């Protein structure tokens, strides 16, 4: 359906032990494709993705180029925070970006963002108009302001609409048998005997791409929801994904429970019942 | 100055069949900041050749970190993840369960 | 592709 862009920046300071950590990753839909590591021998932005590895010396000599200025960027911005919020030069701090565009089916152009974010808070924020910004609070305003009279989200709203998106298009042509694809989840269910009058009835899918899935049981056709276990939905490590959601059933029931998964993948709704 | 607490997960990328090679997943997300110290272990014990992904966070910010290493199952050993985090009084063991 | 970069 669609498909969106993505890259994150974490930055992370360490006084009194040196140079920030600055760590940038790439994404298009749920699959990582580049990533810089301040930390690491390199210093180059290195591929993750078999699909971009053979892009060209001139595309891996700019996104080194370009990761680079943003690491720098954020190199002061640490310092500069220090100073709005009056903090020590002791502390540790954690600035955090994140920025990328959307296109729809028509591969054509739906949204573009910028986050901005201090101490795992909100900072300052591209509202979705993308000509304005939204400062989270009194620190933020002074950025808001110096950003507003730079220009900054004219600039921003330019790459968000162009570079961005012709670029995410690229990469969905480079990469078409993976990020094109549609893994629907492999599923199947469990049942473990918790006590002797009661048994976990566990729903299982695996390897299933993308991401977004939905897990639920039901007891009579009635949702669960309240009485559900729900793992966060987690890396498989080769691309694809994987959750479960378990319900306790007092033995005997069994009868009246089914798992229902919804996916990208799957044409129809999947009905699982232990019966 | 937030601090979330680190969730965690230790699983297998495909289902575990003793005797056959495979990877041990310890998947921590939901955490700030960022310094947080995942180990895996076999039978109490270390392992040295592990990888984690890198890192990346969250729609609310907090962070998620995938740790694997190339592991093949048997009957005996027990596999675990151990985590430290500031917002953790003390380092957290989460056992494998492959049948779960 | 990468995106100045302005500061905060």
């Amino acid at each position: 359906g669609s498909h969106s862009m993505r890259y994150f920046f974490t930055s992370v300071s360490r006084p009194g032990r040196g140079e920030p950590r600055f760590i940038a990753v790439g994404y298009v839909d749920d699959t990582q494709f580049v990533r810089f590591d301040s930390d690491a021998a390199s210093q180059r932005m290195e591929p993750r993705a078999p699909w971009i590895e053979q892009e060209g010396p001139e595309y891996w000599d700019g996104e080194t180029r370009k990761v680079k200025a943003h690491s720098q960027t954020h190199r002061v911005d640490l310092g500069t925070l220090r100073g709005y919020y009056n903090q020590s030069e002791a502390g540790s701090h954690t600035v955090q970006r994140m920025y990328g565009c959307d296109v729809g089916s028509d591969w054509r152009f739906l949204r573009g963002y910028h986050q901005y974010a201090y101490d795992g808070k909100d900072y300052i924020a591209l509202k979705e108009d993308l000509r304005s910004w939204t400062a989270a609070d009194m620190a933020a305003q002074t950025t808001k302001h110096k950003w507003e009279a730079a220009h900054v989200a004219e600039q921003l709203r330019a790459y968000l609409e162009g570079t961005c998106v012709e670029w995410l298009r690229r990469y969905l042509e480079n990469g078409k048998e993976t990020l094109q694809r549609t893994d629907a989840p492999k599923t199947h269910m469990t049942h473990h005997a918790v006590s002797d009058h009661e048994a976990t009835l566990r729903c299982w899918a695996l390897s299933f791409y993308p991401a977004e899935i939905t897990l639920t049981w039901q007891r009579d056709g009635e949702d669960q929801t309240q009485d559900t276990e729900l793992v966060e939905t987690r890396p498989a490590g080769d691309g694809t994904f994987q959750k479960w959601a378990a319900v306790v059933v007092p033995s005997g029931q069994e009868q009246r429970y089914t798992c229902h998964v919804q996916h990208e993948g799957l044409p129809k709704p999947l009905t699982l019942r232990w019966e | 100055m937030i601090q979330r607490t680190p969730k965690i997960q230790v699983y297998s990328r495909h289902p575990a069949e003793n005797g056959k090679s495979n990877f041990l997943n310890c998947y921590v997300s939901g955490f700030h900041p960022s310094d947080i110290e995942v180990d895996l272990l076999k039978n109490g014990e270390r392992i040295e050749k592990v990888e984690h992904s890198d890192l990346s966070f969250s729609k609310d910010w907090s962070f998620y970190l995938l740790y694997y290493t190339e592991f093949t199952p048997t009957e005996k050993d027990e596999y675990a993840c151990r985590v430290n985090h500031v917002t953790l009084s003390q380092p957290k063991i989460v056992k494998w369960d492959r049948d779960m | 592709n990468l995106v100045m970069v302005a500061t905060v």
